[PDB]
């Protein structure tokens, strides 16, 4: 079976240069034409660039200009791809992909790798603090009130929130994170309960930042507006 | 060590 | 380079229906003309190529035409897996392109969001920010309008907002919006309103409060 696997991926700061690789498995590594694809996030699959089975040629997207090199080795079979002068939105999933076979009918970017991330920042890992989105009457719709929790200021991503340690599920909403022009994520997860629980029912939302072991359980109190 | 990637082989000539 | 275009840019559709997407060359490539599907947080995965060959594993209600510059995607028989995001890709020449993509969701009948907004919190405050939050919750389609007003103020640059995917139970979209100002610049103002506009809304609704209410 066809196998290929990106690995280097991960943060680095603006300026710097950072080198990706690919492995494979499943074919003849030097009998193939091999490609590179980003995607950054939210965005569309944009082509990186190509280098001929015996190194030979390689040729890049448009926008490359130079700022980027594809390299292989024949010998340990691997492929790289080296990013120079590192700016933030260069932050994408970079993906490998195999190019085409002439016997099997194969197109170019048949086979694809899984991708890795390359995210730039200058940002250091902090962990968020975490604030109540408390219920009042502006967040009722008839019988029903929302609440939440605002989990600010974390870098870099992942966070994972529950509620009530997971026995809380139905009506939870846990947003994208948004990257704050501070270079730290913002997050919001929301909740809808019955309005008439609010007096009885305790609401803590449980949040997880493992990069930082930021471990916070926030308690959700309503409000008297 | 055979060349399978005609496509782009071509294109590179 | 050659640029591709494709039509619509998204779509609502059910299980069962026959859907059409369109690719547009800006030159002549021949049949050199991939189909690829992508879903959330996974790889793209080739559908299609040489204008009209399927890919092996591929299900067979997916078909390519076309030829030179113009090609179709068809999908004879929507099935659950097929709501995904869909791109054409050249292989005619260098540098190799992608079009821009064309997402699928799920059809439903119009929801108007339930609108809540929060104030920020006594914790926040007493750091030196204040993040108020919006919530626009359960509605379809995707499409909608948030803006932040703060003593009839329209915000620009101070906020930003984020939309959960479709869910799988109910086909709606909620969507969260933060503006967030500095403790000093929020103590300055009296009414911060969240105004949002969408198709399911005959108006534009309105929630507000009074800092220190
Ligand atoms: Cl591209």
């Amino acid at each position: 079976e066809v196998q290929l696997v990106e690995s280097g991926g991960g943060v680095v700061q603006p300026g710097r240069s950072l080198r990706i690789s690919c492995a494979v498995s499943g074919f003849t590594f030097g009998s193939y034409a091999m490609h590179w694809v980003r995607q950054a996030p939210g965005k569309g699959l944009e082509w990186v660039g190509v280098m001929s089975s015996d190194g030979h040629n390689e040729y890049y997207a448009d926008s490359v200009k130079g700022r980027f090199t594809i390299s292989r080795d024949n010998s340990r079979n691997k492929l790289y791809l080296e990013m120079n002068n590192l700016r933030v939105d260069d932050t994408a999933v970079f993906y490998c992909a195999r190019g085409s076979d002439y016997v099997d009918d194969s197109p170019p970017l048949h086979y694809w790798g899984q991708g890795t991330l390359v995210t730039v920042s200058s940002a250091s890992t902090k962990g968020p603090s975490v604030f109540p989105l408390a219920p009042s009457s502006k967040s009722t719709s008839g019988g029903t009130a929302a609440l939440g929790c605002l989990v600010k200021d974390y870098f870099p991503e992942p966070v994972t929130v529950s509620w009530n340690s997971g026995a809380l599920t139905s009506g939870v909403h846990t947003f994208p994170a948004v990257l704050q022009s501070s270079g730290l994520y913002s997050l919001s997860s929301v909740v809808t309960v019955p309005s008439s629980s609010l007096g009885t029912q305790t609401y803590i939302c449980n949040v997880n930042h493992k990069p930082s072991n930021t471990k916070v359980d926030k308690r959700v109190e309503p409000k008297s507006c | 060590p055979s060349k399978r990637s005609f496509i782009e082989d071509l294109l590179f000539n | 380079d050659i640029q591709l275009t494709q039509s619509p840019s998204s779509l609502s559709a059910s299980i069962g229906d026959r859907v059409t997407i369109t690719c547009r060359a800006s030159q002549d490539i021949a049949n050199k003309l991939a189909w690829f599907q992508q879903a959330p947080g996974k790889a793209p995965k080739s559908l299609i190529y040489a204008a009209s060959r399927l890919q092996s594993g591929v299900p067979s209600q997916f078909s390519g035409s076309g030829s030179g510059t113009d090609f179709t995607l068809t999908i004879e028989s929507l099935q659950a897996g097929d709501f995904a995001t869909y791109f054409c890709q050249q292989y005619d020449s260098f540098p190799f392109t992608f079009g821009p993509g064309t997402k699928v969701d799920v059809k439903r009948t119009v929801a108007a969001p339930s609108v809540f907004i929060f104030p920020p919190s006594d914790e926040q405050l007493k750091s030196g920010t204040a993040s108020v939050v919006c919530l626009l919750n359960n509605f379809y389609p995707r499409e909608a309008k948030v803006q932040w007003k703060v003593d009839n103020a329209l915000q620009s640059g101070n906020s930003q907002e984020s939309v959960t995917e479709q869910d799988s139970k109910d086909s709606t979209y909620s969507l969260s919006s933060t503006l967030t100002l500095s403790k000093a610049d929020y103590e300055k103002h009296k009414v911060y309103a969240c105004e949002v506009t969408h198709q399911g809304l005959s108006s534009p609704v309105t929630k507000s409060f009074n800092r220190g209410e």
